DNA sequence: TATCCGCTCACAATGCCACACGCGCTGCTCGGCCG
RNA sequence: CACAUUCCAACCACACCUGGCGUGUGGC
């Protein structure tokens, strides 16, 4: 019995299952503790089990299998494994492990694996030959990361006009600059569906951190993509954790030459969370940040890069700027001048009911010429030599005019002539 | 002694739970009480700390009635000829001054008096910008359970109550776990238990609908009455201003899809749906369902509803303990 | 070569409580150096 | 395949501080 196949069946659906093997009325245990008894009388029943989770090594040596539904947290539906088998199979945070599982004894509270049958979906013998991912030499963005449907729909002109501002490849380095009551999450929605119409070869990765959960259950069965959030209703740990495990199993990936993406919303968030959690420095400055609270959130937004041996890590991470809050001012202050890719969107626009809220001058991208032919080249300049003396509302209705007024980028471009 | 108080008001960390004003006004109740604790007597007094200009003072309140006991509080409802009163009732002075504030027992009260205020404006806050959620659902995690209340965390301090009759005779919870419902009662004066929120009810039912199905939101199927034995049935008689709209052909859908799909959202609970008609005969008929009635006594002046049933469906049309009928008389 | 004698260095001269107090080759130059 | 450290419902475990040495004083 496999745990996924397990765990994301209907509660009502474990409550039956638990129901017809012979135990107490499970309404009152959580899910978690429902998997677990369920999983402790599925072996009570002999039935050798298959289980997987991603690893994560504590301070102790040990590893722990978290799972993805409950956003990789502790609870009684953990594998266990000791110091052992990761010195035997040479294993590392992030890596996700999938193999034979046994019963619990009295005395241990978590599941054991006995053998693993598959880590990063590879053979377990060619585990331990891997890459490093800091031993990699990054490189720009070459493979266009084409967002255009094709459908010209009332929200496929939102990836059109995407396409029309920046262009965006495999590893590329992403920031969205957006006050609130802009729609980021209309755009990562678009983003998201968009990259699995396409795309779906590159596994698609979705985070949000310290958001509410209504989108939380929104993006979970929206997508088509392994979503993992975390909402405010868990202290800054968690949040780090989970940031920090969702780019070690990226990171894995990519060692596994896969192209992940990581949309992550909100970046500003993740600081602050990354600034609460970390001990005081010594000094301060301007919005209580402390100095090196930064480093960690620095280095998750850096990882993003385009491995000239195999794979990528393209990143997408939205900020929070114009709340009036002087931690997030800094914030931004901060990693304005940090990534290679960036998109403005005009709070004026945005609720003045003008979808989607774009900023044409303000966004662009760095090496642009190594993501796009010379013939989407030309049209793009030609585009901003007409888009410059414009100016921004005005320029943004007359695009989404001229944009909606066909189905595709190069219906726009022809017409354009 | 000033400068103490304004660290104090500035070293707020909820300064929006309470403000400037209302910590100072704080801190003149427990000035107020401290001096009460200093004095064998109890009088009432009132301290107004200059919030901006600089230090404190106090004042004396007489509160004028007619009696005599605790004298530093009585005052007869003539005596304003002298010391400027010229008011029947409400006359105070400023009679006493130089109020200790910081000793242990002063010191002490005014922590107690704090932490007491601040719990009462975290309770206002809380109810001031959540009760306007009466009448829709919310989601919560509950934290504590008990035999008679149990608790529910809904974030940013919120703490939502769940009483017995709040649950249901046979559902489960559990600290950890999220469960939604509606809030239903408001006390924004309580002192313990704040957000009463539950289901218990079929009007709860209907906001479901509501979130559900995009239909009902725009009054397309409107609901007439409904009653609920919790967790054995929901009996339920609605009405349609249209004659195309199907009641039990679109409310309950296809092949008796979104009643069960209700039912099993409230764990397995038999829902009678049915179309109200303009007469109690016809409607206790079909309120009934399923059954097959053919006797019809309405009487207005006793309030008596003789709906005699066929000899055969009697286990369907009272079912357990009365439920077909318990409902349908309510 | 004895053997008494002297020198002188190493080993001693109860044993209980209560209280009080305290820091006398380390400061300035040459030699070291694996989380 | 195998040893296997299994990490924070009441409550058990998370408990405490100067004769080192000298001197001085007093009593038996």
């Amino acid at each position: 019995m496999n745990l996924t196949e397990l765990k994301n069946t209907p509660v009502s659906e474990l409550i039956t299952l638990g129901e017809n093997m012979g135990l107490e009325n499970l309404a009152r245990m959580r899910k978690q503790d429902i998997i677990f008894a369920i999983l402790k009388q599925h072996a009570k029943s002999g039935e050798d089990i298959f289980g997987d989770g991603v690893l994560e090594i504590l301070q102790d040596g040990f590893g722990f299998l978290r799972s993805a539904d409950s956003s990789y947290l502790a609870g009684p539906d953990d594998i266990y494994v000791s110091p052992s088998q990761i010195r035997r199979f040479n294993l590392r945070t992030g890596d996700t492990i999938s193999g034979k599982i046994r019963p619990p004894k009295e005395g241990e509270r978590y599941f054991a694996l006995l053998k693993v049958n598959e880590v990063n979906f590879d053979k377990p013998e060619n585990a331990r030959n891997k890459i490093l991912f800091e031993n990699l030499t990054p490189l720009h963005a070459n493979s266009r990361l084409r967002m255009e449907r094709g459908n010209g729909s009332t929200e496929d002109l939102t990836a059109r006009v995407l396409d029309l501002a920046s262009p965006i490849g495999r590893g590329q380095r992403g920031l969205i600059v957006a006050p609130p009551k802009a729609g980021k999450t209309m755009l990562l929605q678009n983003i998201a569906q968009s990259i699995a119409y396409n795309h779906p070869d590159c596994v698609l990765m979705v985070l949000l951190i310290d958001e509410r959960p209504e989108e939380v259950t929104e993006m979970q069965r929206l997508v088509k993509g392994e979503v993992v959030a975390s909402t405010f209703d868990e202290p800054a740990s968690r949040h780090v954790q989970v940031a920090e495990m969702v780019i070690e199993k990226a990171k894995r990936l990519v060692e596994h030459k896969k192209d992940v993406i990581i949309l992550l919303d909100s970046i500003t968030r993740l600081a602050r969370a990354y600034n609460t959690v970390v001990p005081a420095s010594g000094k301060v400055l301007t919005g209580g940040v402390d100095a090196n609270a930064l480093h960690r959130p620095k280095r998750f937004f850096g990882a993003a890069r385009n491995v000239e041996e195999g794979g990528s890590l393209t990143i997408i991470a939205t900020a929070l700027i114009d709340t009036g809050s002087k931690m997030d001012e800094v914030i931004y202050e901060e990693f304005k001048g940090t990534g290679n890719m960036e998109l403005h969107l005009s709070r004026k626009i945005a609720e003045k009911r003008v979808f989607p809220a774009i900023d044409y001058n303000r966004s662009g991208t760095r090496k642009e010429e190594l993501l796009t032919t010379q013939e989407e080249l030309q049209k793009m300049w030609i585009l901003r030599k007409i888009i410059h003396p414009m100016g921004e509302i005005d320029a943004m209705e007359f695009l989404i005019n001229k944009l909606a007024m066909t189905k595709t980028n190069d219906d726009f471009f022809e017409m354009m002539k | 002694m000033n400068k103490e108080i304004l660290a104090v008001v500035e070293a707020v960390s909820n300064e929006k739970a309470l403000p400037r004003e209302k910590i100072f006004e704080a801190l003149e109740s427990a000035l107020a009480t401290a001096t009460k604790k200093k004095y064998e007597q109890e009088i009432d007094v009132r301290v107004q700390i200059d919030r901006k200009s600089g230090d404190f003072d106090t004042f004396r309140r007489w509160l004028v009635v007619d009696e005599v006991t605790q004298p530093t509080k009585e005052i007869t409802l003539e005596a304003a000829r002298y010391e400027d009163e010229s008011l029947n009732l409400g006359d105070y002075v400023e009679d006493q001054i130089e109020s200790v504030t910081f000793d242990r027992i002063t010191t002490q009260t005014a922590k107690q008096v704090i932490v007491q205020k601040v719990r009462e404006a975290e309770r206002a806050m809380v109810v001031d910008q959540f009760r306007e959620h009466e009448g829709e659902i919310i989601t919560g995690v509950v934290k504590k359970v008990n035999r008679d209340n149990i608790s529910l965390d809904l974030g940013n301090n919120a703490e939502a109550v769940i009483l017995r009759e709040d649950m249901l005779p046979r559902e489960n919870f559990r600290p950890g776990d999220r469960v939604r419902g509606v809030l239903y009662s408001v006390r924004p004066e309580a002192r313990g238990a704040q957000l009463f929120v539950t289901r218990s009810k079929p009007e709860m039912l209907i906001e479901l609908f509501r979130i559900e199905v995009p239909e009902i939101g725009e009054e397309v199927i409107e609901i007439k009455a409904a009653a609920r034995d919790p967790g054995s049935r929901a009996k339920i008689a609605v009405k349609t201003n249209d004659k195309r709209i199907d009641p039990v052909g679109a409310c309950v859908g296809m092949r008796g899809a979104r009643v069960q799909a209700v039912s099993t959202e409230l764990g397995g609970e038999r829902i009678d749906i049915v179309l109200w008609d303009d007469n109690p005969a016809q409607f206790v008929i079909n309120a009934m369902a399923p059954a097959d009635v053919a006797s019809i006594v309405v009487d207005e002046d006793k309030h008596t509803m003789d709906i005699a049933v066929e000899a055969g469906n009697l286990a369907q049309a009272i079912g357990r303990n009365g439920q077909n009928v318990r409902l349908a008389s309510q």
